[PDB]
DNA sequence: CAGTCCCTGTTCGGGCGCCG
DNA sequence: GGTCGGCGCCCGAACAGGGACTG
């Protein structure tokens, strides 16, 4: 067998661990006549390599019809090899997008025929990638090859391919530096400012540096003229758009056709402003079955509505410009989502998005927004290597307020005030002193373990008092439940005093939102107060109508 | 031509498989400029995916520093070695070098670029380098001499290290010198002139064997934060309130404390803004405990074999206070920071300065970096700490998120 | 006292989208 | 079809740590 010119990655099994010896699958006449002529084919390209009796190695093999092609791709179920075959890094650390692109004067695009056939297998591992095709007599003993080159379907061939593609690629870009070549698997994006002359030179030159490896360039799959089709875009000279996304029509929606057309959204949110999939995902909520059918809510019917309507314009983005300065405004869309746009020049979306994630029992939108703020940071510094300008729907002097006085550290990067409605804003804010000449509430609540019985109630300064009689319930729940009742029957200035460290907890985090109802009817009493004081005190010291309150709710 | 020292990791775990975090623009060429010229200078060799390992990377500004600095965080690779640098090659800790008037701390991490690194363990030392937009896949590195910022390079090169430093320790005998990481601490009690003096004496002393920095510090100006209860002429109920709940939680670290008197001011069931006078047991009751607060703790002192563990509480107005301990309301030191960098405005970049001046400290007076209680989110933290960290070193950290309870720390 | 449990947050396992 | 890797989303279940209360 003649040498690769593509030097070969070491590969090894891990430690105390042999090669894989399990049985071949039963296969199909027609798909036993595309593995025989595609695997004869490769033996004679110097692909496989016969084998005898002294490899005790076996693996499974069928083959899957290519998309659009009467042609066969040949896989190998390396299920168990994968197991025991050593771990690799993966070096492809994430997904290009066209928004970090850069207007190019010449811009070419090029896929290479069989990538994993034209890079060697290393020569010491070929012996564990040992298959047996089956012949269409069950009695014959069929014929076994062994790989010399990347299978696919093996977990090493992608980590393997795109480094030994860098290798290449690197002398190249040494000598051509100004020249920009975006490398996913095949993929090539070759762009340049030189003049067009130049160019066509220049794409020549490495597609003959390419050749020299045995990387072929068909010109079958090669692009001059825009629009050029790139991972899934449409690139013209000055804007881009997805190629074009399909929603499904059921009549009868189960499961996995939300799941799809979850997907389908998520994918399009990206260049579609305004795509919500709240009232969908709350299909996929406790549900079992992937196959189990389940009708569309009321709610859901008309967020479909919406983002049909949505797809039926067209939307295309921009290109990003190192010139200017980038920009991310977001807005509140619906309780507990959020959408954003990054450009450049006002309606000139780089890219858009949403954010949805409800992260804890308790919240409110300042949290929301901090945490939307984060991730599109993350997410720019990803594409453009630079954090974005942000305009924020919350007043400078709200979050001022929040940050300040919040006992976590907080902090947004450099922003500035939109007003664009609706606003984020604090609901409440609890006072820092005693209120002079507010009634004083001592609250206390308290349960049995077993029972699940307990009482809450309060003790006043001007003799007022109540214990509430409370079924199936904590010792949280309860003292909640006082603090609900001292807000209820007082003015609109209420001083109270309680000694639970986890009710005080969740209510000086001025929340907005909450998964429980009593926490929810607790903040719709301290929005309509106008000035509220909250205290703790040490429990069973004998302080104030503190001792008072919790001797009647001791039971 | 140097002989490599043999290292092995700790019995039973494999080498460090953390992936490696976004970097900004000017981080990605600031690595990229320095990869290529430590490649050219055969201290790193590129690698593939064969490696299982990697390490995250970034890279920094010292204070008032111009020049990048390549950081890698090894902190699971010094997790996975620790038996080598404590046990068989540990550096000794001088306890008179947090008594000096003045410290100053040395980037002396060049040197260990001299000394090759062994070729078995040169596979644990790997890391990636991202590109914007993910344009390529990650351009991987391995070390092939003692890297920064490893907790076994200071060790291996001890050796050398104190056959360099002998002319001068015996020239200068009362000048302290410690070596944490890919720092050097010199302290004397000598004038800030001729203090400097002697450094520049000492940077030259290393510069002629094959080796800069200026970073001062006066650790004799060390203060701790005490707690302390308000000297209130009028009482409220709500102040005595606030007062038996701060006294009540400092009875868990001083024992003799006692509330009895106070709370017996709080018998009724009183308005919040009353004001109450002290009763004459309830006066001696508050100044005895005035008086306790003054005392020492009673049983506290460091254990060289327990973890340093650190709290920091943000007390608003650009007030941090700090507490250092290793077991629970034992704490070997307190403290807090005021008007850092960022005050008024930034607070991950205050947490961050006070995170670093906090393992500072520790470094002088324990030789060992404190794991933290960081009172900050985890995605707001892992978001902007790399944008404000100026050390060579990386403490470990925690999250924590606990409520204002009664003000003990600050008044 | 250690053993619970009530609460809350985090990590992970498993589906889809997309690309090669 | 029921091959691999990468990133993203959504959900539930597992894990896990801290309080308060009780033998």
């Amino acid at each position: 067998v003649p040498i690769s010119p593509i030097e070969t990655v070491p590969v090894k099994l891990k430690p105390g661990m042999d090669g894989p010896k399990v049985k071949q699958w039963p296969l199909t006449e027609e798909k036993i006549k595309a593995l025989v002529e595609i695997c004869t084919e490769m033996e004679k390209e110097g692909k496989i390599s016969k084998i005898g009796p002294e490899n005790p190695y076996n693996t499974p093999v069928f083959a899957i019809k290519k998309k659009d092609s009467t042609k066969w791709r040949k896989l190998v179920d390396f299920r168990e090899l994968n197991k025991r075959t050593q771990d690799f890094w993966e070096v492809q650390l994430g997904i290009p997008h066209p928004a970090g692109l850069k207007k190019k004067k010449s811009v070419t695009v090029l896929d290479v025929g069989d990538a994993y056939f034209s890079v060697p297998l290393d020569e010491d591992f070929r012996k564990y990638t040992a298959f047996t095709i089956p012949s269409i007599n069950n009695e014959t003993p069929g014929i076994r090859y062994q790989y010399n080159v990347l299978p696919q379907g093996w977990k090493g061939s992608p980590a393997i391919f795109q480094s030994s593609m860098t290798k290449i690629l690197e002398p190249f870009k040494k000598q051509n530096p100004d020249i920009v070549i975006y490398q996913y698997m095949d993929d090539l994006y070759v762009g340049s400012d030189l003049e067009i002359g130049q160019h066509r030179t220049k794409i020549e030159e490495l597609r003959q540096h390419l050749l020299r490896w045995g990387l072929t360039t068909p010109d079958k799959k090669h692009q001059k003229e825009p629009p050029f089709l790139w991972m899934g875009y449409e690139l013209h000279p000055d804007k881009w758009t997805v190629q074009p996304i399909v929603l499904p029509e059921k009549d009868s929606w189960t499961v996995n056709d939300i799941c799809k057309l979850v997907g389908k959204l998520n994918w399009a949110s990206q260049i579609y402003p305004g795509i919500k999939v709240r009232q969908l995902s709350k299909l996929l909520r406790g549900t079992k079955a992937l196959t189990e059918v389940i009708p569309l809510t009321e709610e859901a019917e008309l967020e479909l509505a919406e983002n049909r309507e949505i797809l039926k314009e067209p939307v295309h983005g921009v290109y990003y410009d190192p010139s200017k300065d980038l920009i991310a405004e977001i807005q509140k869309q619906g309780q507990g989502q959020w959408t954003y746009q990054i450009y450049q020049e006002p309606f000139k979306n780089l890219k858009t998005g949403k954010y949805a994630r409800m992260r804890g029992a308790h919240t409110n939108d300042v949290k929301q927004l901090t945490e939307a703020v984060q991730k599109i940071t993350t997410e720019s510094i990803v594409i453009w290597g630079k954090t974005p300008k942000f305009k924020l729907p919350i007043q400078k002097e709200t979050w001022e307020t929040w940050w300040t006085e919040y006992w976590q550290a907080t902090w947004i990067p450099e922003w500035e005030f939109v007003n664009t409605p609706p606003l984020v804003k604090l609901w409440y804010q609890l006072e820092k002193e005693p209120i002079v000449g507010a009634e004083t509430f001592y609250v206390d609540g308290a349960a049995n373990r077993e029972t699940k019985l307990g009482k809450a109630g309060y003790v006043t300064n001007k003799g007022r008092q109540k214990v509430v009689p409370l079924t199936n319930t904590t010792n949280q729940k309860t003292e909640l439940q006082a603090i609900y009742l001292a807000l209820q029957d007082s003015g609109l200035e209420v001083n109270i005093v309680t000694n639970s460290q986890y009710a005080l907890g969740i209510i000086q985090a001025q929340p907005d939102k909450s998964e429980s109802e009593l926490v929810n009817q607790i903040i719709e009493q301290l929005i309509k107060k106008e000035k509220v004081y909250l205290a703790w005190v040490p429990a069973h010291k004998g302080i104030g109508g503190n001792e008072q309150v919790d001797k009647l709710v001791s039971a | 031509p140097i002989e490599t020292v043999p290292v092995k990791l700790k019995p039973g775990m494999d080498g460090p498989k953390v992936k490696q975090w976004p970097l900004t623009e000017e981080k990605i060429k600031a690595l990229v400029e320095i990869c290529t010229e430590m490649e050219k200078e055969g201290k790193i060799s590129k690698i593939g995916p064969e490696n299982p390992y990697n390490t995250p990377v970034f890279a920094i500004k010292k204070k008032d520093s111009t020049k990048w600095r390549k950081l890698v965080d090894f902190r699971e690779l010094n997790k996975r070695t620790q038996d080598f640098w404590e046990v068989q090659l540990g550096i000794p800790h001088p306890a008179g070098l947090k008594k000096k008037k003045s410290v100053t701390v040395l980037d002396v991490g060049d040197a260990y670029f001299s000394v090759p690194l062994d070729e078995d363990f040169r596979k644990y030392t790997a890391f990636t380098i991202p590109s914007i937009n993910n344009e390529t896949p990650g351009i991987r590195y391995q070390y092939n001499v003692l890297p920064q910022g490893w907790k076994g390079s200071p060790a291996i090169f001890q050796s050398s290290m104190t056959k360099i430093l002998e002319p001068f320790k015996k020239q200068n005998p009362d000048i302290v010198i410690y070596q944490y990481m890919d720092d050097l601490y010199v302290g004397s009690d000598l004038e800030i002139g001729q203090h400097r003096t002697k450094i520049e004496e000492l940077r030259q002393h290393l510069l002629r064997w094959g080796l800069w920095m200026g970073y001062e510090l006066h650790p004799d100006k060390w203060t701790v934060q005490p707690i302390v209860l308000p000297e209130k002429d009028s009482w409220t109920v709500n102040d005595i309130q606030k007062l038996v709940g701060k006294l009540n939680w400092a009875s868990q670290i001083y024992p003799g404390i006692k509330v009895r008197q106070l709370s017996k001011l709080l018998r009724g069931t009183k308005a919040l803004t009353e004001v109450i006078p002290l009763t004459e047991e309830a006066e001696l009751e508050l100044a005895e405990n005035r008086e306790i607060l003054k005392e020492p703790v009673h049983g506290v002192y460091y254990d060289p074999s327990k973890d340093l563990i650190a709290e920091i509480q943000k007390q608003g107005q650009g007030q941090w206070t700090y507490q250092i301990y290793q077991e629970p309301f034992k704490n070997l030191k307190t403290g807090k920071y005021a008007r850092m960098r960022g005050a008024h405005t930034n607070d991950v970049k205050q947490l961050t300065e006070a995170v670093q001046k906090i393992t500072t400290e520790s470094i002088v007076i324990w030789g060992k970096t404190p794991k933290f209680k960081l009172p900050i989110q985890k995605e707001t933290w892992e978001t902007w700490w790399t944008e404000y960290w100026q050390a060579t070193w990386i403490p470990e950290w925690e999250f924590v998120n606990t409520p204002p309870l009664v003000k003990l720390w600050y008044q």
